RNA sequence: UUGACCUCAAAUCAGGUAGGAGUACCCGCUGAACUUAAGCAUAUCAAUAAGCGGAGGAAAAGAAACCAACCGGGAUUGCCU
RNA sequence: UAUUGGCGAGAGACCGAUAGCGAACAAGUACAGUGAUGGAAAGAUGAAAAGAACUUUGAAAAGAGAGUGAAAAAGUACGU
RNA sequence: AGGUCGGGUCGAACGGCCUCUAGUGCAGAUCUUGGUGGUAGUAGCAAAUAUUCAAAUGAGAACUUUGAAGACUGAAGUGGGGAAAGGUUCCACGUCAACAGCAGUUGGACGUGGGUUAGUCGAUCCUAAGAGAUGGGGAAGCUCCGUUUCAAAGGCCUGAUUUUAUGCAGGCCACCAUCGAAAGGGAAUCCGGUUAAGAUUCCGGAACCUGGAUAUGGAUUCUUCACGGUAACGUAACUGAA
RNA sequence: GAUGGGGUCUUAUGGCUGGAAGAGGCCAGCACCUUUGCUGGCUCCGGUGCGCUUGUGACGGCCCGUGAAAAUCCACAGGAAGGAAUAGUUUUCAUGCCAGGUCGUACUGAUAACCGCAGCAGGUCUCCAAGGUGAACAGCCUCUAGUUGAUAGAAUAAUGU
RNA sequence: CUAGCGAAACCACAGCCAAGGGAACGGGCUUGGCAGAAUCAGCGGGGAAAGAAGACCCUGUUGAGCUUGACUCUAGUUUGA
RNA sequence: AAACUUUCAACAACGGAUCUCUUGGUUCUCGCAUCGAUGAAGAACGCAGCGAAAUGCGAUACGUAAUGUGAAUUGCAGAAUUCCGUGAAUCAUCGAAUCUUUGAACGCACAUUGCGCCCCUUGGUAUUCCAGGGGGCAUGCCUGUUUGAGCGUCAUUU
């Protein structure tokens, strides 16, 4: 689950979780918070553990 | 602290997009922090420092678009003067110094003498 | 005084014709060559029914003498005229019951 | 309404993003004069004319 | 009738927000905005309504860019360093 | 057939320019009524307010198709009269 | 020569917070109206927060003491 | 008219006299702004059949929670969903100074956070009543008319060429901006489960549509572009541009 | 060109099968701080109708009322062009591959979330609609679901509603 | 009536009468009658009770709506040049 | 006689007068001329370690670069070498940049974060399809260039 810039969509998502982790992502679903802001949750492929790279990013 | 410009002047333009792109992610890297502690006051050099890098990437690529653009008419809006929109649609010095060669003619024969007057 | 209903009538703001369920104008094929020349000949396809109208319209079909197509005009349909039936509309044409002569 | 346009939805987030009270530590400032939020809206009370 | 229960019967806007002034002042059927007068070019503006003058005048916002004006007429639109 | 000329077009042609804001003052156009006349219609308010168009640091005007009737003066503007 | 606008200054037998610009304050703000528009109120602890540690009654707010302070007949409902 | 002194309170400027000057003296104006009374602990807080008992929490319970009992709405409901409108009121935790015209431990209140996941539902597309540029013509002008008009109003497929780009080879075409419906028209998704709060959107399973790439199988052909049925017609397919 | 005999077709709709019982539902037993499960069974066969609601079909009545448009998709006529034999031609047949963006999506929808200065007996569009009585989505009572909200207590004068 | 909550209109000052006179109908003045704290529930005689600078009538050298063979014009239309 | 009513004083309330203040206004005078298609004024939305507003700014977002001064900012936290120095600061100055979505607003629209087209480039076995990145596509008018139209019209033909 990610907080996304207003500008950027599934494509744009998608292509940049691809580059900065190095993860296949199956589907990205977005929306806009009534904040204002936008969230993100992007289901990874069943080879890779989104557990096992949080952690890795930094967070769990 | 952060970077300097007078030292990210001294690199090339290769150096200067590994150094905003790993400054980008050590960004991310505090962005990612700041929701787990209270305060984190590093993250502002960060964001100044990219701003830095910026603007001194920007100022490499206007300066050799310059020296392209150099010693010839028709330079980019951008890089040309600014100053106002009815300064820049003003006569030139020229155009307003030309005068007709009959009034020069006069100037040259008939100029406003110096002249005092007790004697 | 105020502007009388007459008077406000020309504004045509609410007193326009309610268009909506008219078939077209019901007008007679353009006096291009045939029709001062000769004759040509059209089919009644269908006798309708106009909304606001109460004499019946005939959609006669001809044929375009210059393209490969057919035109359909809008007759207002004359007693005795039934579908099927031949229109012969010319200065050459046949005196019946629905030329256009 | 539920369906609604985007401008709608972001004047409602900052709105959402306005309603709040002070943060106290702003009264600590030297020549502070702010003791509360002037500017609070609810919605029972005032309707934002949107 | 014509007060508390017509009253009841207003849920229909006639104006919404207008992209030049963020007002809610345009008009949805007359495509006009009854502040700014968009979509025309000129600002509505009348000499009876100066206190409207005074509210949307230069100097009501930032100023983005004639702020500076001054400081560069001041130092005679100088360049370079 | 070929090549001009004239007029009119078309180009995301080359290079430019106009719009809008502000408007205290300035140049025009348009244009009232309240009011006063102890009524009121010409008149007055007023060649004003509102409306519209257009500029600058000032604008406008300006070097006589002028004033004069004198022993004549001498672009324009503003003050005193 | 004009100049109730703008920028920069210098002044006053001017007003002194119901005055003076509507606005000395997060004022063309809050708020009202569908809208054009309308449109406020609201300054002052103390030199310095030194803004009442601590004890006790009270469920608590607070009170009573104690204490700071030149003065709590200055306690953020605060000059007189 | 007023002036002066004493006492108390207070904390920073102010007076006498000779003159000057004025935004200079209030009881009224259904005066203006602000504040405060008597009325007065008074009128009253009485529509919508109705509440009761115990326990728990808590400082405190007519009103909060749980249980029990009694009732009501009675499917043209006091139920379950939505449109407009509102905008976070939704949900959780903490909480009771103000609001809930009694109370309050409760709340749509206060404080702090969380929450709205779509190729298939809508918008987007189409056009309706209608609005409205452009070419033009009016109008001192702001602007008005008009929407296919007194316009030189454009784009569509095949290719050919393989200096090669896309001109030249060609050929067709004459509507002639755009906006306008979350109830009209319209490509395609269902079940089960799941959260404090989301679901035709998430998870699992099972489908479908559009667009694009494409290979294999099948079909058809030496009578090149299928056969059968009297026929209505049938089939897995079974070229088809303007 | 009837009836009659034999056929053809539209597949709204319904039946069987797949989906799919593995789901869901109803029970039983074994269990345990516990995540809490685990293991078994059954989920079947019918009937009725001027019934209610709704969809649809074939008709009939009414009009000086005859009861939208466009986008969009398909078909037909035509015969341009391209086409096979050691080989092709076809992707309206089957299978197979890739992608499907942007915005909304919570909640109320009203005797407390909208408008009426308000937590106002007012007003505000629409879908679903059980049983009995009864002609009846009348009135009255009940089931599912939802409330038990409207300052209360004690007395029972006048005058009131 | 009690517990809690808790307004408003109105208010020169207030509140016992008879007669007199008086702005010709007094709560106050004059002469008499009289007159004893504090009050509660009702009540509709009075307070010329309250609600609104009378809407009827008159005046204003104040208007406005409407009408016409009022006065003065005028859009449009018609006729001539 | 209390209570109650009225009057006065002290103290306490209510409320905000008076007095004294004043980074504000108002008026006069002097000086100056400087908005915008190189995208103005205005608007919307965002940006801070902890901000709702004002103020500042624009995804380089209470700001960057340059120059000067020369050790702060401050409510707290934090950072320290930033302290005999190319160097602190919510400092001043400002000549280089950035400048979201808009707006005269300019691809067409707009109650839509809607719908396109062209060039270059990247990826998806791709001139055509999808997606990413960058750059563009308004109207009127002027000068010129190129391509044209018209028996408007001249000459030259065979
Ligand atoms: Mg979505
Ligand atoms: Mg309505
Ligand atoms: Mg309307
Ligand atoms: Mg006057
Ligand atoms: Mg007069
Ligand atoms: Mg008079
Ligand atoms: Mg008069
Ligand atoms: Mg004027
Ligand atoms: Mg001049
Ligand atoms: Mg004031
Ligand atoms: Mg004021
Ligand atoms: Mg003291
Ligand atoms: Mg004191
Ligand atoms: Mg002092
Ligand atoms: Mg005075
Ligand atoms: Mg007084
Ligand atoms: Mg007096
Ligand atoms: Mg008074
Ligand atoms: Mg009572
Ligand atoms: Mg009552
Ligand atoms: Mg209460
Ligand atoms: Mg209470
Ligand atoms: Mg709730
Ligand atoms: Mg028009
Ligand atoms: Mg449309
Ligand atoms: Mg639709
Ligand atoms: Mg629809
Ligand atoms: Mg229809
Ligand atoms: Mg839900
Ligand atoms: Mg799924
Ligand atoms: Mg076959
Ligand atoms: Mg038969
Ligand atoms: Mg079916
Ligand atoms: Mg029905
Ligand atoms: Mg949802
Ligand atoms: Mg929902
Ligand atoms: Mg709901
Ligand atoms: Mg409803
Ligand atoms: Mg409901
Ligand atoms: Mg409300
Ligand atoms: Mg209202
Ligand atoms: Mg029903
Ligand atoms: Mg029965
Ligand atoms: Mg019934
Ligand atoms: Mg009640
Ligand atoms: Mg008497
Ligand atoms: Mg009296
Ligand atoms: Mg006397
Ligand atoms: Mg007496
Ligand atoms: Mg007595
Ligand atoms: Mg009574
Ligand atoms: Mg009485
Ligand atoms: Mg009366
Ligand atoms: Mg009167
Ligand atoms: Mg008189
Ligand atoms: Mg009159
Ligand atoms: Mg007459
Ligand atoms: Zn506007």
């Amino acid at each position: 689950v990610f907080q996304v810039s207003m500008k950027a969509n599934k494509y744009q998502i998608k292509k940049a979780v691809k580059e900065l982790y190095e993860v296949d992502v199956l589907k990205v679903n977005t929306l806009v918070r009534p904040n204002g802001t936008k969230k993100a949750y992007v289901r990874l492929t069943a080879d890779y553990d989104a557990l096992d790279i949080a952690n890795r990013i930094g967070y769990i | 602290a952060g970077v300097k410009a007078y030292e990210l002047r001294t690199k090339s333009k290769e150096q200067l997009a590994s150094q905003l792109v790993d400054l980008k992610k050590e960004l991310a890297e505090l962005k990612v922090q700041k929701l787990s502690r209270p305060s984190l006051p590093k993250i502002k050099t960060v964001r100044k420092s990219i701003a830095c890098v910026l603007t001194v990437i920007n100022e490499q690529q206007r300066e050799a678009v310059r020296q392209l653009y150099k010693g010839k008419k028709y330079q980019p809006k951008d890089l040309r003067a600014k100053k106002t929109r009815a300064l820049r649609r003003a006569l030139t010095k020229f155009e307003a110094s030309q005068v007709t060669e009959k009034q020069r003619k006069k100037q040259i024969a008939f100029p406003q003498r110096k002249y005092a007057i007790k004697a | 005084g105020r502007v009388i209903r007459n008077q406000r009538k020309g504004a045509g703001s609410i007193f326009t014709s309610h268009t909506r369920l008219r078939q077209g104008a019901a007008k007679l094929r353009t006096l291009d060559y045939a029709e001062r020349h000769g004759y040509i000949r059209g089919i009644v396809k269908q006798i309708v029914h106009d909304s606001g109208r109460g004499a019946p319209l005939a959609k006669v079909v001809f044929r375009d003498p210059y393209k490969y197509r057919l035109r359909e005009e809008i007759f207002i349909a004359n007693e005795g005229v039934h579908t099927g039936q031949f229109i012969y509309a010319g200065k050459k044409a046949s005196l019946n019951v629905g030329n256009v002569l | 309404a539920a369906q609604k346009s985007f401008r709608i939805k972001q004047k409602m987030a900052k709105a959402k993003k306005q309603n709040r009270p002070l943060p106290q530590w702003i009264r600590l400032r030297t020549n502070n004069t702010i003791r509360y939020n002037a500017k609070r809206r609810n919605w029972r009370r005032t309707k934002m004319n949107i | 009738g014509k007060g508390t229960p017509s009253f009841g019967k207003r849920h229909n806007k006639s104006h919404t927000l207008c992209n030049r002034c963020g007002r809610r002042s345009f008009h949805v059927q007359k495509k006009t905005c009854s502040s700014c007068g968009y979509p025309a070019a000129k600002t509505r503006s009348y000499n009876w309504g100066a206190k409207a003058k005074r509210r949307h005048t230069t100097g009501t916002g930032r100023m983005r860019y004639l702020k500076h004006v001054s400081r560069r007429f001041k130092n005679g639109f100088q360049t370079g360093s």
